[PDB]
Order: C-alpha cells, then structure tokens, then sequence
C-alpha cells in the first residue's frame, strides 16, 4: 500500500550531524513531495522542509537555514535528510509525509492540495536524541 | 462631503444618455459623480493592496568579511590553489607578485596569488515579485445629502448606515454592486489590471522600508544575488561588486569589504514609489484604475419628502474650496420630519430665480431633534450671488462672490486635463466620459503615439527631457520646411510639457 | 557596486510625490555647477574644442552644451 | 510565519458529546487549512483537508468549516476512540505552521 | 443541445494567459444536474450582453451532475480590453484581461 517507511531511532553527539532515511512504498516514487516534519517531546509539530524526489530539489524553514540538507535516491525510492550542527534542541521526533502535487519540481501551493496533503504515508516518527 | 478640500477631485457629469459614466479613479484624489436624477456621488480610491508574493533575488548591500587566506606560487609551478577556494562562501579573485629572491622562488619574475577570504552577509535587500492577479483595490464612496462633518476620521459606523459604502475590487472580482438603502445600485465594473501596469514592478523590503520599483531596474543592480532559492546558507552570485582587492605597491594583495549601501541604493532610487504596510497583504498607495460607474437605480428618497418651513441658522461660515464650489453647513431646529430643505441661490433678493448649479441636488434631514446639521454644498456662477437656504420670510442669506471668471475655469479646466494627459497616458482619453467617437478614436490615436513615444524615448529621465526637449525646439525652428520643423518642435514641447508636470 | 540603475530611468508619473522627485530635479544641475566651480579651466579648453567643430556660430553653443555636460557627467 | 492559533488548549467530554475547536491564523489562508488527529506516538487518524472536506474512509462524524481565516471543527458524537491530539495546518506562503495542539480526555 | 443549466459558477483555479494569446479558465459549476452546456463570452461592452473575441474550445460543456465538474476552456480576447462571461445571464463571476498585443 502506498506508505513511507522510516530508520530506527538514532543517537547523536552534540555538533555531530544526524540521518534520517525514508523509504516509498506502493505509488510512483517521482510524483509526491516528502515534506519533513519535526516534533519535540512537548511542543507540537513544526515543519523543517520538504523535498521533491523527482530531481532533488529542497527548500526548508527560517529556523534550519544552512543547517539542513536533503538528498534523494531514485533506484531504491529513498529521501535521505541529514540535519547538520546538532544541539539539545533537536532532540525530537521526525517524519515525512508526501504533499502530493509534485508534478515538475519544488513546493507548489496556489495550484490544488488535499487528499493526504500529507496527512497519510509518515513511516514511522523516528526518534532523534542528541546527547552524550 | 467627502471630498471637499482635496485639490484634485472633479466634477463628472453626463448628459442623460443612460448611465455609462467609466470614470477613472485616480489615488491620493476622488472624484464626484452628479447627474439631472442619481443623488451625487463621489468615489475615492483609498487603498490597493497586493496579497500573496513570490520571492525574487534578495540582496546583500552590507557584508563582512572572515579569516583571508592567500597561497602564492613559484613563477613557475604555474597559479595557485587555496583549498579553502571551491565552497561558494568564500569570494576570490587573482593576480600577480614579483615573487623574486629573499621571497622564496630562487627565479625572479612574477608568480601569482590568489589571495581571499569569506563572503558572509546581513541585511539583506528582499525583492518581492507581484503579478496582476490576486491584489486587492479598496475604495470607498460617500453620497451627499446627509451627515455633517462626515470628514473621513470615524468611517466606521458610516458603511453601516446608508450613505457611504466600502467597495473591494480584485480582478477575480471586477463587477461590483454595493447597496445603499434608500439610494441604490451603484454598479461598479472595473479594470484592476490596466491602472498602474503591474508584472514590470516589484515590492522592494529594505529595513523596515517597501517600495515599488521597476523589473528591468531591479535585474541590474550589481549587488551580490540571492536568487529566490530557500534555506540553505545562501549560494550568493556575484559576490565581486561588495569585496574589493588592492594590492600592495607588488606584493601582499588585501580585501576591503567595502561596507553598507543601503544609503546608496537610496539616493539611486530617486523615481520609485514608496509602499507602506507588509503583512501577508503588502498594503500600498498611489495607482489608479478605470471604473464603468453603472447608475441604473440611484433613487433620491428625498423627492417624496415635502420641504419643512423653519429658521435655518448656519454654524460654518461658508468656505470656497479650490475649486469653485461652495460647502455650507446649515443646522436648523424648530420643525420637525425628514424633511427637504430648499437650498437655491439667486442674484437679487426678490426674485427667487434660481442661478447656478447645485451640487447636492436634493438634500434631506434625519427627522431629529434640535440641530440636525446636514452641510450641503452649490456651485455659484461667475459673479455675485447670494445663497439662501430657508424657506418663507426667515430665509438665511450670503453674499458670496465666486471672483473666478468664465473663461478662467476653462483655462484651469484645460490644466487639469492636460496633467490628467500627462499623469495617466491613454488613459484620459474615456475619462471624458461618454462611449463616443472620438473618444474611442482619442484613445486609438493616443494609444499609438504614446506607444511610439514610450518606446523610443524610454523614461527619458528629467534633465534628460528637459535638454533633449530645448535640443528638439531650437532644430524646430532652424532650418527648412514646416513638416520637420513642426514636429521637431512638437515633440520639444510634448517634451518640456511633461517636466511641466507635477514637479511641485 | 557602483549601483548604476538610476532609477529616474525608469520613473512612474502617478499622481502621488515620488521617493526623492523634490531632490531629484536639480541634483545634475548642481553637480555640473560644482564641477565647473572646481575645473575653471576646462571652460576655455571646452571653448577652444568647440569653436573648431560646426563652423555655424551657432551649432558652436551646442557643442559647448554637449562637451561641459560630458565632463561631469559622464567622466 | 503565518502564526496558527489553536483555541482551545485541551478538553475533556463524555461519550456522544458534540465539540468544536477554533484555529485563526493571522493571515488570510482561503480555504488552505488541514486537521489531524494524532494518538500519541502512534500512526494517525485522518480528519480534514481542504478545511471542509472528508477523506474516504474517514467516519463522518467529523466535520470542518470556515471561510475567512477562523475555521471550526466539529465532532458530532465523541467516541473512546476518539481521544487523541488535535492539530491544524496552513497550507499557503511556506514556512507551513501547525497549531499548538488540542488533547481530548474521556470522562 | 445539452440545455443552457443556470447554476453557480466559482472559478476552481486563477485564469491565466498563453503566449499564443488564449486564456485558459477553470470553473466548477457547484453541481446543479447533468451533463449540459455552459457558455462563456468575451465582453467589451457591460457584465453581459455583447460578444467579442473568439471561442477556442466548441461547445464547452459539464459531462457530470455532482458538486466540482472542472471545465478548462480555451479562449482568445479580443487585442483591447474584455471580460469574461461564464452561463447565468445574472448570477455569474467575471474577469479583466488586456490582452497587451
Ligand atoms: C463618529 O462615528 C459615528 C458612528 O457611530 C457617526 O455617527 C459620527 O457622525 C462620527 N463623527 C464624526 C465627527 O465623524
């Protein structure tokens, strides 16, 4: 069935830099954004970026500016996001979850949304702990 | 009401004709509708504003420099490397140094070094691009009849009671009927793309600062680029307009940082146009647009009224605006009802004989108590008259004396139509209002010849026009036949006209 | 960094005040005052050219204009 | 960006209880707003897209409005299953904000 | 035939313009029944009531009854200014173009 599944959970040194894997499962791999998603503990969810699996393309938040980076891999359908200059806030719970429309490349919004914007294929919630 | 005192309203009227006004509505100033029925009206442009923006080439007009690295090479061994080169956060240019004995490189004659160091950025410049669609004009309309001191400031609880009305234009959105209970229709079809020629401009965000400026403008600037692209630190382009290397007398090339612009691209802004308010609907000032103004009921409400008979005492003294017209406020108490007041002015006591136009035609009272206040206001004619406002043998009178002449108004008339010549371009052209035929054929000629003219003198910019203007004039007499020489001069003084224009 | 795109270029003629249009109308005026105050002497030289060129007595004025609006201009 | 106001912070109700949650973003978002409902630490429970619409093999109990900017969910009859963290989503400009949140308690 | 079907018409998408000159909008018709025509008109004059330009798309239709049927036509303004005009001669939603050629 049409599902995103994700790593296990990791544990990473403060300054170090984290990996996050994403896996398709049952759709056209080239045809739905992966929008990333973090989640803290208590504080609710906040969106850190998405990514188009067709040609690589990236965009993210104010609050990750530099410090994010997302790659792709088409054969085995993967999004990789590898979160770079760890600290004790970023100990949290990540996911991903496809937009949707994904025709050409990069975030489109004034054309249409819904149906699983993403709210459907989110793997997992892998668990991100930064400490030593 | 509503417009009195603005300098730049005018007055719009056609000859019955069915209604057909398209006024063009300008910003910063109204205008006023009337007609022989149709409760005057006058509609003021107040707001446009621009929703939703993409995200154009940033800027960076203030940097600040890192650790600079440098790694010369032998005169032979060929140029140099610097491994802190190929990441694009660090900006480098390369020249050449003697590189001759106690220097190393025991052959003399001219190595090279590729001295450089960090390009980091704040205060970036922040273009914004913004298309025809999806903005948002807002203008507001008032009726005359009721409401002393109307005089803007509370227009709150107006749009709720009936004489004045908000009206919000998007192009998704072009006809619009505003209801006015007791008065009627209003039915508005206007033009929310042709006014300010949008998709060549964009929004500009400095600190704390927005303006409009021109697209071929805003790609020519050398600032280092953002490109648009997101989060990341930012790929800046160029980077070799901020950074600047000189080197010493041959050797040990150095990196100045060359630090803020912002009053720099300032005073190289000098014609662009300043925009207020950024939320998620940039909010911003002066651009016109183009309204059929449909009047198919304006009913008076006022007509069914019988005119009440008491002492009308003024509180305002009756002002002249600028231009002509005569506002007068005039409370009264002693009868009561909704009554008509009677409002003429005549040139002798006598004879009622009623001269001059009157520009409220039909104003009325809400019913109320002791001084209900109303402010009606008239047109006088050229000479002395008096205005009188009451109704039987306590009628209240003013001598007035316009002091304008005939003629004087259609030399001021003709001013005021060449600077709407001059401002709106075509478009002043069908502000003279009627469908008629050389309206249309105004509009043609004018649409080619401003065409023409924008395209071979493009923004010719003000010295520019002025000494281009006196070159075209003095080959406009000269010299030879009366075909050249005509339009020599008549391009010079479409030339001087223009820097005759809204310079004060 | 020379920020080149004068944006009088490209002025908009809406009915409103411009950004710096009150400042704007007599800045190259002074600027080639001033320039003329501090080069005296290429008044005699731009004469000197000038009067070689157009053998019109009046075309002579023209070439004067063009040349002493050259200089500080665009130099 | 766009900040999401989610009133109100969590609630607590019986079973069959009709309730309603008002989220108001600062902005105008059309129509552009989602609602989730996430039980926690578990993979979710589809409510809302397009701020109006029901998903297939949604329940319909659960209904969303709103027009401007202050939309309103509402579910019609409240059942155990149904306890879980309420959130919504903007969709438009970008830095895509959710609200703070909204948990539910069964009496 | 496929008869003229009063409804609503909410435009689903913001209308744009080709550089081949044609105008491409898409409307929803808030489901009112049926497969049947929907007709859309270049104005100069008023809201309604005059043609001009040129249809692209022949007969433009709605093939189902429920809520969103979503047509896209084809049109070419005229090279002035125009409106456009979707079904209901009363209860209908408009535009402005400026074709700008
Ligand atoms: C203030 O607003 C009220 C609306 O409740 C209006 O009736 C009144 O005339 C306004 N006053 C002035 C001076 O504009």
């Amino acid at each position: 069935e049409v599902q995103l599944v994700q790593s296990g959970p990791d544990v990473e040194k403060p300054g170090a830099s984290v990996k996050v894997s994403c896996k398709a499962s049952g759709y056209t791999f080239t045809s739905n954004y992966i929008h990333w998603v973090r989640q803290a503990p208590g504080q609710g969810l906040e969106w850190m970026g998405v990514i188009n699996p067709r040609g690589g393309s990236t965009a993210s938040a104010q609050k990750f500016q530099g410090r994010i980076t997302m790659t792709r891999d088409t054969s085995t359908s993967t999004v990789y996001m590898e979160l770079s200059s760890l600290r004790s806030d970023d100990t949290a719970v990540y996911y991903c979850a496809r937009g949707g429309r994904a025709l050409f490349y990069d975030s489109y919004t004034t054309p249409r949304d819904g149906g699983s914007w993403w709210f459907d294929p989110w793997g997992q919630g892998s668990l991100v702990t930064v400490s030593s | 009401i509503r417009c009195i005192g603005v300098s730049n309203r005018d007055f719009v009227e056609g000859m019955s004709g069915g209604t057909w006004v398209d006024v063009v509505l300008e910003h910063g100033g109204c205008v006023t509708v009337m007609a022989q029925d149709k409760p005057t009206v006058d509609i003021e442009l107040v707001t446009t504003t621009v929703s939703n923006m993409a995200e154009v080439r940033s800027y960076c007009y203030e940097a600040s420099i890192s650790d600079m690295a440098s790694d010369s090479r032998c005169p032979t061994q060929g140029e140099a490397y610097l491994d802190k080169q190929s990441d694009t956060q660090y900006v480098c240019k390369r020249t050449l140094v003697d590189r001759g004995w106690g220097n190393g490189c025991g052959l003399f004659g001219k190595g090279s070094l590729v001295t450089c160091a960090k390009f980091a950025c704040s205060k970036k410049m922040t273009g914004k691009s913004i298309q025809p669609e999806n903005l948002e004009y807002r203008i507001m309309l008032s009726v005359h009849g009721s409401q002393h001191s109307g005089m803007i400031v509370n227009d709150t609880g107006h749009e709720t009671d009936e004489n004045r009305a908000k009206v919000e234009i998007t192009p998704n959105s072009p006809r619009a009927e505003a209801t006015l209970g007791g008065f009627g229709s209003l039915g508005l079809d206007c033009e929310p793309r042709t006014g300010l020629d949008f998709s060549d401009l964009y929004y500009l965000t400095m600190n704390n600062k927005h303006w409009l400026v021109h697209k071929e403008w805003f790609h020519d600037i050398p600032l280092p680029w953002h490109a648009g692209a997101d989060t990341g630190t930012p790929h800046w382009n160029n980077k070799e307009a901020l950074v600047e290397f000189k080197d010493a007398h041959a050797k040990r090339q150095t990196v100045v940082v060359l630090g803020s612009q912002e009053g720099a691209v300032h005073t190289a802004l000098a014609g662009a146009l300043e925009a207020e308010m950024d939320g998620a609907k940039g909010r911003l000032s002066s651009g016109h647009l183009k309204c059929r103004l449909k009047m198919d009921k304006l009913r008076l409400k006022g007509v069914s009224y019988s005119l009440c008979t008491a002492a009308f005492t003024f509180t305002k003294i009756p002002a002249e605006t600028l231009h002509g017209t005569v506002t007068v406020e005039v409370q009264y108490a002693g009868t009561d009802g909704p009554c008509k007041v009677p409002a003429q002015m005549a040139v002798d006591m006598q004879t009622l004989t009623p001269v001059g136009r009157l520009i409220t035609a039909n104003p009325v009272i809400t019913e109320s108590t002791e001084n209900s206040k109303m402010m009606l206001e008239l047109d006088p004619p050229f000479g002395d008259s008096y205005i009188v406002i009451g109704v039987g043998e306590k009628k209240i009178t003013h001598h007035w004396h316009r002091s304008g002449s005939t003629i004087g108004k259609a030399f001021e008339a003709t001013v005021r139509g060449a600077k709407r010549m001059a401002v709106l371009g075509d478009t002043a052209w069908d502000f003279g209002s009627v469908g008629g035929a050389l309206n249309s054929l105004g509009k043609g000629i004018h649409q080619i010849f401003g065409a023409a003219f924008k395209s071979l003198f493009g923004g010719m910019s003000w010295f520019s026009q002025i000494l281009i203007g006196t070159l075209l004039m003095w080959l406009g007499l000269n010299t030879k036949n009366g075909s050249i020489s005509l339009m020599c001069l008549a391009l010079g003084g479409v030339l001087i006209f223009l820097s005759t224009a809204v310079s004060a | 960094a020379v920020t080149l795109p004068s944006h009088s270029t490209r002025k908009l003629q809406t009915r409103s005040q411009t950004w710096l249009e009150s400042r704007e109308y007599t800045k190259h005026l002074i600027r080639v005052e001033n320039w003329i105050f501090r080069n005296p002497g290429f008044a005699l030289a731009a004469a000197a050219i000038a009067w070689l060129l157009g053998s019109s007595t009046s075309q002579k004025v023209i070439y004067l204009v063009m040349i002493l609006l050259i200089a500080p201009a665009y130099s | 960006d766009i900040q999401l106001t989610q009133s109100p912070s969590s609630l607590s109700a019986s079973v069959g209880d009709r309730v309603t949650f008002t989220c108001q973003a600062s902005q105008d978002i059309r129509k552009y707003l989602n609602w989730y409902q996430q039980k926690p630490g578990k993979a979710p429970k589809l409510l809302i897209y397009d701020a109006s619409n029901l998903k297939t093999g949604v329940p319909s109990r659960f209904s969303g409005s709103g027009s401007g900017t202050d939309f309103t969910f509402t579910i019609s009859s409240l059942q155990p299953e149904d306890v879980a963290t309420y959130y919504c989503q903007q969709f438009d400009d970008l830095p895509i904000t959710f609200g703070q949140g909204t948990r539910l308690q069964i009496k």
